[PDB]
């Protein structure tokens, strides 16, 4: 159902908010742990332990998921069409 | 959208 050009954004939005994450949690009153903290969410393994201390990021880490659920439903929507 | 939400609440956490 997804064609290759799909993939090709996929693989670098995912990776590109792992240093945003990092850059507004860090300078308010690291990148490997970020980077597991996206991806997971994505493919649902429970991996790392970092959380989202400060509030800014767990309202995009909110929002976030709700992204990453739409492709899972609308995907299998596609293959059973 | 969410790209700048926490640009406009990164601000208000310093006051």
């Amino acid at each position: 159902p997804f064609q290759s050009t799909l993939w090709l954004l996929v693989g670098l939005s995912v990776h590109v908010v792992a240093v945003m994450l990092y850059l507004l949690d860090r300078f308010s009153p690291t990148l490997s742990s970020a980077m597991w903290f996206s991806w997971g969410v994505l493919l649902n393994s429970g991996i790392g332990e970092g959380a989202p201390r400060s509030f800014s990021a767990r309202i995009l880490g909110m929002v976030w998921a709700g992204f990453a659920m739409i492709i899972v439903a609308s995907y299998t929507a596609n293959l059973a069409a | 959208a969410a790209m700048a939400l926490s640009l406009i609440t990164f601000i208000s956490e310093h006051l």
